[PDB]
């Protein structure tokens, strides 16, 4: 209901496909060696790459550029982790052939990640598959995660919501025409928002586990995660 | 501090 939602819906979403991962990168998941070193390198190559397109996407969100600039940073540094997660779940659940699902998983398991963090991560990776989310549901959820006023180091959180709320209502509108036999779908998607938080907690520890054993990052990643 | 991020938002 209300295209004025669709003036931004479709608009949200040629932003979403506008860039995929370069296959100079994604075809290294196959062409290169399988060591905990190379495993970690590719993941870095891919997360860093994914930060770049993420920024591009975020900038094209209605009213984001209009925001305080001390918050535009805070929005990204807290949600980048979780946004990465969403876009790879998409990759694994739909089992997209450009993401190389079955192989990408194994690079991750031997990347020096504690099995303590490995496990709940694929508990999710599956968990989000059965929802069989549409791209609009993967896209809107990604924009909503970015536009999250509950992150840390935000001064004007009210303005952030003034831009999240439409896309929420657009999302809310969506789960009543695609799937109507169950009204409770819209707030099962919203539960994944909280699981990602639970993972954003675990991830900061994966980071230190890595930085501890000498695993290094890009200046971009080292900056978005300090 | 946090200036690599600002160059991607102004492109
Ligand atoms: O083929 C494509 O076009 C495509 C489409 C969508 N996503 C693509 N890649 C997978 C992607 O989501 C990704 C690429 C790299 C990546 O790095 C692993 C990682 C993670 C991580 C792990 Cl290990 C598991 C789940 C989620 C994350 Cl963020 N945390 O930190 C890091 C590191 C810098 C080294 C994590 C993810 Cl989720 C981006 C590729």
């Amino acid at each position: 209901l209300t295209p004025d939602q669709q003036t931004l819906l479709h608009f949200i979403m040629d932003s979403y496909n506008k860039q995929r991962m370069p296959q100079e990168i994604t075809n290294k998941i196959l062409k290169e060696e399988f060591s905990a070193e190379e495993n970690f390198l590719i993941l870095t190559e891919m997360a860093t790459n994914h930060v770049q397109v993420l920024v591009e996407f975020t900038k094209k969100l209605p009213g984001f550029q209009t925001l305080d600039h001390e918050d535009q940073i805070a929005l990204l540094k807290g949600s980048a982790v979780e946004a990465m997660f969403l876009r790879s779940a998409e990759i694994f659940n739909k089992k997209l052939p450009s993401g190389h699902s079955d192989l990408l998983e194994e690079r991750i398991r031997n990347s020096g990640i504690s099995d303590e963090y490995i496990t709940p991560m694929f508990s999710f990776y599956k968990s989000i598959g059965e929802l069989k989310m549409t791209q609009e549901e993967y896209a809107l959820l990604t924009a909503i995660v970015i536009l999250s006023p509950d992150r840390q180091y935000i001064k004007d959180r009210e303005a952030v919501e003034k831009l999240q709320e439409p896309l929420l209502d657009v999302l809310q509108k969506l789960c009543k025409i695609h799937q109507p036999e169950n009204p409770q779908h819209f707030a099962c998607l919203l539960g994944r928002l909280t699981e990602l938080r639970t993972f954003n907690h675990h991830h900061a520890e994966m980071l230190m586990s890595w930085r501890v054993n000498d695993h290094k990052f890009t200046p971009l990643l080292c900056e978005i995660w300090d | 501090e946090n200036a690599l991020l600002r160059y991607l938002l102004d492109k």
